[PDB]
């Protein structure tokens, strides 16, 4: 899940599912690049040179989930979060609790720029087709791209890359009689709020 | 090296009595038999400085005699539930004086078996009609009792000294040139009684007259005697002991049956001796503190019945007798008169013992025609303050405090601890 | 400092057994609880058991005919083999120090009681992939410039395995305004990008993208227009 | 000055006995003054000893005013001056433990050598005298081998170990 | 002339205590009331030499509770017949731990009344299913018993001495410049306990270590502390105390009903106090003998069940605690540090009393969640005896002679005769 | 200073016994335990003079045990009515000798329950037919009883002093260099036997003989000696014991039922250390008074079975033994010859006690074959008046005042007080 926070404000960051009996939540964050590493232990235990601006919810009370709070957060701290449940009444889990991404959103509403091609002569003559949608030039790094063929939604062939420090790219293979069948074809890109819709025909 | 004030004290009683009554259980659970041997062996010289009434175990026995009082209220004694409310009426038909009753027959609905089940019991009070218990009553009927003191033989446990001052003319703070050493003491019997000593001892040589401070009137003075004072105390008042077992729970008594119509309860004492040792109380006061003066007894000043009466004990059941006879000569300092004493009392079954824990009653009488004949062998008294320009000291009776009445049998012990 | 490295094949072939060694310093591997642990690309980690050279070694029950965890003191090392592997075995493999603890409680609780562990100190990781292909190079088409007064103008890279692919423009003298996009991993299992420039529109250079992936030893010019 | 023989293998028992028939103390130590056993009135008490899973003694002879010392499943190395330290006297007994070990096979072939490795303590001279299953007698020193065997001399062979005027045999079977 | 060894003392003990409890039996009827004081004095000089462990009063005051033991088994106390078979059964259905479980719930074919009949019986056992018990079982039962230790004051009468050396630092062997003569002890505890000292008597200045001999470590070392440690021990298993009076030669128990399901028996430590009493030994031990040495301490070294754990009771019952948590401490010749103690413990009913005469059974536990807070007041070590190449000596608790506890309790107290 | 004869002294006894057996009864509410040491001292000088026949100590014990007796017949013994007639019958059906019989089975019209109701009820007799009791007779019968003498220890408690002449050859008036000061006597058991002491006490080195005044005859002699004698009375007698309780104050034994044709009841002495202590006898009395003599000792002058018999009881059934094999010797100034002694004996269970208050009845002898081995530690004599003529000197048995026997146990004992 997503979490974002502008910076000095308090996050809160929710894990796992809800407690059955007594507990030691673990938690762990993960810069990107970088290994995961320890935040808390035993509930609300730091390693040494964890500060005292993390802190968890306790081992407590029965059917809550397990909240790593983070006061005066900073760009530093715009990681994924994990954690790992102990549990008095559950298995030992071998895998962690579900990633949260914190977004530290310093800088808003930078917009993207757009780009989008038909197939190349060169595809077409090679029996093949892909439409190509290049985004660009944007923050926050949180895009959605969805297609249309004419005005229906295109259900299959959509092939999107993660956004990148800060670009990304979608493309839609179809066939060349899928491509000229149609009026034409769309390319939606929907950035913070609003929806960027280019076009591209036979 | 010999270093003064520690509580700890031994008990040594014992030859004919058992369980039963209060005294004899007591003897029978705090003491064994006693050992029958003092040497003493007053030592030479060995110091001449003494005061007995600053000595702790005064206090030590009486607040001992107090809680075997309260041991003896746990098993039988009964803190509540039955008064309430009294049905009484007088037996009088036709009156001079306007006399009352000191003592009615009453009838009382009382609780019996099961669930609300109640039957009309015969009762005795000495109020009127209705009027309850005040804060507390606690009824010590019990099936096997009876109360006369018993000798306590107070030890010195192991190796401490009683240290026992002998002298037959001893100023109470003043020096003793006859010190003993003693393990055990002769037995003491645990009198109850104000204003007179009764049991106790006697002087061995001539009256003596003692006090804590004879300046200060608030002092007691303490009086005891080379000779006694007869005095007897009848009471024919009957009664039939009726106990009615009708609950697991409750345990009650009927009393007022059978017939006399005795006057209250009543006492006597023979002036031919009193005479003689109050003649010889008004020699030994002009000689240590009236040198020229004339001496004269009032009675007491007012307060509790308990502090306006010789009250004392005779089975159990407490008295309460008139002052007036004992204590109304204006003894002139030349010669006296002779005659004879007789003094009204009252008797209750209710007394406030401790402090305001509660009241306790002895609340069956058993049998009648119970006499008390008894050796007065102390007096207790108190100086009421006056002028140089009456030419007159006056003393009413005193006490109250059982340890005075301690202080009076304990004037020659003090228990002190060794040292090399 | 207490150091720990992970080295391993980097590819391997399905049904084969994945070996990787964890290198320690700092520390000798009898004093500590080791982990290895490991994560798949956009999956929350792993644990995979946890080892000790007293024989407190435990697995994931779902790899526990499949994994091997070891320690070897004299190397002074930490080591992990994995059987019969197949593409969900791929992941970043990591190797922890991890550090025991417990949770007590009254006596009336003693069913409560329970103990946790949590890793320390860990490695840079491993990348595992695991597929089935020895080689497959690119083709390459152009993206046609079109309008805007600049105008993009690209190539488009497709259906090649395994990463990466190298773009430059005119041999390296076209390198502003020019983006290649991160390639896309296909369903099939082969990777596509593409690469733009963005150019005036009245023309007068010639524009070539140089697309080389080394692994298949595959080179192609292509030039791009109108 | 008593010296007692034991068989590796086998349990043997070392005897404390006190001229008072009551139970009182009494501990075992051995050469370097370490505890191996003791009693605590009626207790039993084992001390910090290679011994300590091994020992023990018959409480119901303590009553009778004497104690043992017993030591099963005995080792080699249990060979030591043991003592009892009773009634304020000290009795000192050297228990000496021998075995034997064939390093030849359980299952020899025709015509071959019978090769006996005896097991000692350290620092101690053996003696030994062994003999076939049928009448010959075998003389040696720390390693018996009868270079020339016969198949008549198949059967259990008995040997003599032999030491300070005391001796035991043992017992092993050749085919 | 004063002339040593005589087997004659006399039991002094009383307060508020009759039958029923064990050792108010035991003082009831072998003591009387006691005279709480003595003088002692100390004279000036006599002897500067003692010994504290060549005492026979310890002797003679361990057989002569040995034999009390003997008496209370004559009346209520069954030697046969119903150790013979068991049929028990678990209450676990699911299980780790290989747990097994100490006390099994069981079913018995019981003879009840008349001839050969029988009925089901509940009843509970240590082991499995048949196993009886080894060789006797002496069943004790009683219906108004308990047991808890009462001081016992013990005397030298009618011509004799009891000696107490009043050095505060006395060696045990060696010289004591105030000796003082005392007619009776201050009432010892008679506590059964192995290892620790339990309920004791503390030492008047700092710890005091002491040993018949130190160089042998076969003799135990004593240690009294000055202070005490605090040791509380709880069992909340529970049982309906149920008794079935079935033929008028049979009388049986039927223990085992309810649930609770507790964690066999438990005691904690107040560390705090025992780090200042185990610092206090080291040092003590350095400066005694260890001059420049580690001290380690480690666990019972093997034996009996009553020589590996930490064997005490707490009303009768027999418990076994724990011994790791308290000897798992490595002194070394510096600083100390924090933290706190928790003691696993087993509550038996079968001990193997006297010789091998027979089993005792404390049958019956009465009610359930029963706690006992004691001061540990002293401990009992034996030595493991070390090298000097290790740098380290190494202690391990001692005990299990009555007789070394009594020679805690009569360090100070010898009986001797006066001749002229 | 050291001053004489007071009739203070306490009682101490008690190891095992409790009530049933009369002697044990009289520990348990006459004495304390005992409290076993004396000291002793005997210091150094402390005069050369004493007299153990002027000593009113004898006199307080001697009327003690009666006093005891006395208050014995308080509770179960019993003053009235039965003894009116006896219609005994006789067992023999061939006789020889005139044998008549002792011991008659009877048979008894006897009064049961209700109005006038009477039943057969056996009874046993010693005289004929009709004859019956003698101005009084108290039956002891009891429910639980039986009488065996058990230690009293005597003692002169807290304060006074028993002085102890210890020397081994004391004359009796005469000095004694060796006197220590003890507080109790070692238990001395109350045997009730005339003409031997049975139990008693022996002396330290010789036979030493004890008398009032030799030259006065009419004076009792205590003879002592160092080794003791056997005798052992045996009374192969059977009765079933059989108490008949009818109205509810009517309680009765009905002794007589099973056989046993028993001659009497008997007794037996061990002849050669009667002959050494005998021997010795004689040679004392060489040394003493009879310089050169042949000594005779002749059987009882006549009187009272009680004095003419060696009497004496084994269970509180009385006893009287024939005492001519004791004294049918003429002791020759030379040697003694071998061999041994049987003797008659007989019982009753009818004695006077006391002065003729009232005879008392011992009436239930329960079970049979009941035997009595008994150390002889004195004998009591008297010498009979003789010339120097006649050359033989003739003693006889005598006594039968306890109090002798209480000098016997009282020669060494002398209460005095203490003055400084």
């Amino acid at each position: 899940t997503f979490v974002s926070v502008a910076p000095g404000q308090t996050a809160r960051i929710t894990c796992g599912e809800e407690s059955l009996g007594s507990r030691s939540v673990i938690w762990y964050q993960q810069r990107p690049g970088q290994a995961p590493s320890l935040i808390i232990y035993n509930n609300n235990d730091r390693p040494s040179g964890i500060p005292d601006r993390f802190s968890g919810s306790p081992g407590s009370t029965f059917g809550t989930t397990a909240t790593l709070t983070i006061t005066s957060v900073e760009a530093g701290d715009e990681a994924d979060y994990y954690c790992h449940i102990w549990d008095s009444r559950r298995p030992t889990n071998w895998v962690f609790g579900e990633g949260t991404t914190l977004i530290v959103l310093s800088q808003p509403k930078a917009a993207p720029s757009v780009t989008l091609f038909p197939p190349s002569s060169e595809e077409l003559q090679a029996n093949k087709a892909t439409l190509v949608c290049l985004i660009s030039d944007f923050y926050p790094g949180a895009v959605t791209v969805a297609w249309k063929a004419d005005s229906s939604p295109v259900k299959a062939g959509v092939e999107t890359t993660t956004p990148s420090k800060y670009a990304a790219s979608s493309y839609l293979s179809l066939t060349p009689e899928q491509w000229k069948s149609h009026k034409s074809y769309s390319c939606q890109v929907t950035h913070e709020g609003s929806t960027v819709e280019k076009t591209v025909a036979p | 090296v010999w270093k003064d004030a520690e509580t700890t004290l031994f008990c040594a009683s014992d030859a004919k009595a058992y369980e039963t009554e209060k005294h004899n259980v007591w003897a029978t659970h705090a003491c064994v038999p006693t050992d029958p041997n003092p040497q003493e062996i007053h030592l030479e010289n060995v110091t001449e400085e003494f005061n007995m009434w600053k000595n702790n175990m005064v206090e030590q026995m009486h607040t001992d005699i107090i809680s075997l009082w309260d041991q003896s209220l746990k098993p039988c004694v009964k803190l509540t539930p039955l008064c309430v409310t009294l049905q009484c009426t007088n037996v009088t038909n036709n009156i001079t004086d306007d006399m009352r009753g000191e003592l009615k027959n009453c009838s009382f609905n009382m609780t019996t078996e099961l669930r609300d089940k109640k039957q009309k019991v015969y009762s005795l009070f000495y109020r009127y009609r209705l009027i309850n218990c005040n804060t507390s009553a606690i009824t010590q009927a019990c099936p096997k009792v009876s109360f006369e003191p018993i000798p306590i033989h107070y030890c010195a446990p192991a190796g401490f000294a009683i240290l026992k001052c002998k002298d037959k003319k001893f100023n109470g703070t003043g020096p003793c040139p006859s010190v003993s050493t003693v393990q055990c003491t002769h037995g003491i019997k645990p009198v109850v009684s104000t204003q007179l000593l009764l049991n106790g001892s006697l002087a061995e040589e001539e009256v003596m007259i003692r006090s804590e401070n004879i300046t200060n009137n608030a002092k007691n003075i303490l009086v005891q005697f080379n000779t006694p004072v007869q005095i007897n105390c009848t009471r024919p008042n009957n009664n039939t002991r009726k106990s009615i077992r009708i609950g697991p729970g409750q345990a009650f008594y009927a009393t007022g049956d059978i017939i006399g119509d005795i006057r209250q309860a009543h006492c006597n004492v023979s002036k031919a001796t009193w005479n003689e040792t109050l003649g010889k109380v008004v020699k030994q006061l002009r000689k240590h503190f009236g040198n020229n003066t004339i001496i004269r007894f009032a009675n007491s000043s007012g307060g509790d019945l308990e502090v306006t009466t010789h009250s004392f004990n005779c089975g159990g059941e407490f008295f309460y007798c008139n002052t007036s006879g004992l204590f109304n000569s204006t003894w002139i300092s030349n010669t006296s008169v002779n005659d004879s004493i007789t003094l009204p009392c009252r008797i209750k079954q209710i007394i406030n013992m401790w402090q305001r824990i509660g009241q306790a009653m002895y609340a069956p009488p058993i049998q009648g025609v119970i006499r008390c004949v008894s050796n007065i062998t102390g007096l207790i008294l108190t100086r009421d303050g006056g002028s140089t320009n009456s030419t007159t000291e006056t003393f009413r009776p005193g006490g109250g405090d059982m340890r005075d009445n301690w202080r009076s049998e304990l004037y020659k012990y003090k228990v002190v601890k060794i040292e090399p | 400092q207490v150091h720990l490295q992970e080295s391993g094949p980097g590819l391997v072939k399905p049904s084969e057994t994945l070996s990787l060694t964890c290198n320690v310093s700092g520390t000798l591997v009898r004093d500590n609880y080791w982990s290895w642990i490991r994560q798949p690309l956009g999956k929350q980690p792993e644990w995979i058991g946890y080892v000790h050279d007293s024989g407190d070694t435990n697995y994931n029950p779902s790899l526990k005919s499949r994994v091997h965890l070891s320690l070897d003191k004299s190397k002074n090392l930490v080591s992990l083999r994995l059987t019969g592997v197949t593409a969900a075995d791929s992941a970043i493999y990591y190797c922890a120090t991890t550090k025991h603890g417990r949770r007590i409680y009254g006596v009336v609780a003693f069913k409560e009681w329970f103990t946790y562990f949590y890793m320390d100190v860990w490695g840079k990781g491993t990348s595992v992939t695991v597929s089935s292909a020895s080689t497959k190079g690119p083709s390459v088409f152009p993206l046609a410039p079109s309008s805007g007064g600049t105008a993009a103008l690209g190539c488009l890279v497709k259906d090649y395995f395994p990463e990466p692919v190298t773009v430059s423009w005119n041999s390296g003298a076209l390198t502003s305004g020019v983006h290649t996009f991160p390639a896309v991993l296909q369903s099939s299992g082969l990777y596509s990008l593409s690469s733009v420039v963005t150019v005036p529109s009245s023309g007068t250079q010639t524009y070539i993208c140089n697309v080389n992936h080394k692994p298949s030893n595959t080179k192609v010019d292509k030039r791009v227009e109108p | 000055k008593k010296v007692v023989l034991g068989k590796k293998g086998d349990t043997v028992e070392l005897t404390c006995t006190a001229s008072q028939k009551k139970s009182i103390q009494f501990h075992w130590k051995n050469s370097n003054q370490i505890k191996i056993l003791g009693n605590q009135g009626s207790f039993l008490t084992k001390g910090p000893s290679k011994l300590n899973d091994r020992a023990d003694s018959r409480r119901s002879l303590w009553d009778q005013g004497n104690f043992p010392l017993i030591i099963k499943n005995l080792k080699i190395e249990d060979s030591d001056t043991y003592i009892c330290e009773v009634e304020d006297q000290k009795e000192e007994v050297q228990l000496l433990v021998f075995g034997l070990t064939a390093n030849s096979d359980t299952h020899l072939l025709q015509g071959q050598s019978l090769t006996l490795t005896l097991e000692s303590p350290p620092g101690s001279s053996p003696s030994v005298q062994c003999r076939s299953p049928r009448g010959k007698n075998i003389q040696g020193g720390k390693t018996l081998s009868v270079s020339q065997l016969e198949l008549q001399d198949s059967g259990t062979w008995t040997c003599t170990v032999l030491q300070n005027q005391k001796k035991v045999e043992f017992k092993i079977d050749i085919v």
